[PDB]
């Protein structure tokens, strides 16, 4: 997972 | 849920400085290209980021803090810069080094600070  | 952005408990007002904070620094950091990740509460669900919470345990957001301007919530303009720092800080610590956000965030931090470098005295 994680943003960008 | 979303930060309080009224208490009817906490000393507030509008100074120079607030007004500064509102039509200048929040203003210019808005319309930045790379704004738009922090005009909104980080929802952790729709995000899909299920630790965001357990990591950071004071969250804040640019919508939350224009809102906090406009209710006249901040008593000085340190409180408001806090927050911003709290914003730009909590990306940091979650986020990871080589993630876009990070770099935007060093981008719009770094124009807050100048325009912080410029508020008027109190």
């Amino acid at each position: 997972t994680g943003k960008f | 849920s979303m930060p309080e952005v009224s208490n009817p408990s906490k000393p507030g007002r509008k100074t120079n400085q607030l007004q500064y904070m509102q039509n200048v620094v929040v203003k210019t950091l808005w319309k930045h290209q790379f704004a738009w990740p922090f005009y909104q509460p980080v929802d952790a669900i729709k995000l899909n980021l299920p630790d965001y919470h357990k990591i950071i345990k004071n969250p804040m957001d640019m919508g939350t803090i224009k809102k906090r301007l406009e209710n006249n919530y901040y008593w000085s303009a340190s409180e408001c810069m806090q927050d911003f720092n709290t914003m730009f800080t909590n990306c940091y610590i979650y986020n990871k080094p080589t993630d876009d956000i990070v770099l935007m965030a060093q981008a719009l931090e770094k124009i807050f600070l100048q325009k912080v470098a410029q508020m008027p005295q109190e």
